[PDB]
């Protein structure tokens, strides 16, 4: 029972500045070090820092060490890092994770032990508008699935950045869902589907929305998908 | 940065090992190196750590070692479920860490699986807007390498495509989708429009028509 929620997906303009943030739950703030990592697309970890939550104390890699600040908020138990300069090379996944105990004796900082990692915050740097998503029911079809079972879906057209996320009746329904990987089209922007196999006899009285959320530019949608008629 | 392998292959039940290569400075002169495990999709999980131990709930198929300025990651009884990017994490110096590029693990004598494809056409709603969009979700498919084309009535379309690469599932197996980006007049115009999908020698073909 540890968890750690980072703040949400960021689009930022070549230049510009990056606050990310991160709240551990389910154990003591102080005791152990905070560490920050990213992914960029196509490679792998990269270290960027560690940060001591009790003293506030940081020390940052060679690559990073003028563009990374790295703070906490004791009164609430939230760890921030801030980088700053951004270009297409800042574009990744960042990752904070928790370190080794925190002692007097001996120091643990540059223990590369992470036992609990956040669920990752995208961040996109370009110069490209944020476009919002138009969102499309995919009327249940029967034709393709395994027996007394239809499909139906959302199609989540021309968006940028990545990413958003799909859930089902406000998370009621997790069943049967497959949210496909995005496409990256010509046109410079994303689309994807989700598609949720649901039982043939329950449509009519059972009710499928989906909820798209895309929080770089601000977007919820709602949609109904229900049968269609000919 | 540590050098890892890119990709390291195995047969299932054989025993596989990850190279992990930096200094003497890190992992020559130090026990602190830690392994990490990502799923396609997922955040990493902590496998090994002090080049030896492991966490509570890893599997014991998992074993660390190192001999000079190489650290290595050992699974024993391999599986289909450790078929995954891996990780290695040093002491780097200066209260530093390091990380390695990461490799993958594929798992040889892994069978085949068909292609599940599903067909939808442009929805009313879409066509209001005066906009058209098919929709090919390609599913279960094994290996991940497919092929998908597009038909108006019986001839090839190519204008307007767009089709994703294939990516791993979290049962082992690959997913893709296809999109046909079409004008409500050329939805209408015609008889109807198909998604055919080339998986290894075999090939599905769905179809759907105007209303």
């Amino acid at each position: 029972q540890v968890q750690l929620v980072q703040s949400g997906a960021q689009m930022k303009n070549p230049g510009a500045s990056v606050k990310v943030s991160c709240a551990p739950s389910g154990y003591t703030f102080t005791d152990f070090y905070i560490h920050w990592l990213r992914q960029a697309p196509g490679q792998g970890l990269q270290w960027m820092g560690w940060m001591n939550p009790q003293t506030g104390r940081t020390n940052t890699a060679r690559n990073f060490q003028g563009r990374v600040t790295m703070t906490r908020d004791t009164s609430i138990g939230t760890a921030y890092m801030e980088l700053r300069s951004l270009t297409s090379d800042d574009t990744a996944i960042y990752y904070c994770t928790t370190g080794g105990w925190i002692s007097l004796y001996y120091d643990s900082s540059y223990y590369p032990n992470f036992d609990h990692w956040g669920q990752g915050t995208l961040l996109t740097v370009s110069g490209a508008s944020t476009k919002g998503p138009s969102v499309f029911p995919l009327a249940p079809s029967s034709k393709s699935t395994s027996g007394g079972t239809a499909a139906l879906g959302c199609l989540v057209k021309d968006y940028f950045p990545e990413p958003v996320t799909v859930s089902w009746n406000s998370g009621a329904l997790t069943s049967g869902v497959h949210t496909f990987p995005a496409v990256l089209q010509s046109s410079g922007l994303y689309s994807l589907s989700s598609v949720v196999t649901v039982p043939s006899s329950s449509l009519g009285t059972q009710t499928y929305i989906c909820n798209v959320n895309h929080k770089p530019s601000n977007t919820k949608v709602d949609k109904r998908v229900e049968p269609k008629s000919c | 940065a540590l050098t890892q392998p890119a990709s390291v292959s195995g047969s299932p039940g054989q025993s596989i090992t990850i190279s992990c290569t930096g200094t003497k400075y890190d992992v020559g002169s130090h026990d602190l190196v830690s392994w990490y495990q990502q799923y396609p999709g997922k955040v990493p999980k902590y496998m090994i750590y002090e080049v030896n131990k492991r966490p509570s709930g890893v599997s014991n198929r998992f074993s660390g070692s190192k001999s000079g300025n190489t650290a290595s990651l050992t699974i024993s009884g391999l599986r289909a479920e450790d078929e995954a990017d891996y990780y290695c994490c040093s002491f780097g110096g200066s209260a530093t860490v390091v990380c390695g590029g990461g490799t993958k693990v594929t798992v040889l004598g892994q069978p085949k699986g068909a292609p599940s494809v599903t067909l939808f056409p442009p929805s009313s709603e879409e066509l209001q807007a005066n906009k058209a969009t098919l929709v090919c979700l390609i599913s279960d498919f094994y290996p991940g390498a497919v092929t998908v084309a597009w038909k108006a009535d019986s001839s090839p379309v190519k204008a307007g495509v767009e089709t994703t690469t294939p990516s791993k599932q979290s049962n082992n197996k690959y997913a893709a989708s296809s999109y046909l980006s079409l004008t409500p007049e050329q939805w209408k115009s015609h008889r109807s429009y198909s998604c055919q999908v080339t998986h290894e020698g075999s090939t599905v073909e769905k179809t759907v028509a105007p209303t």
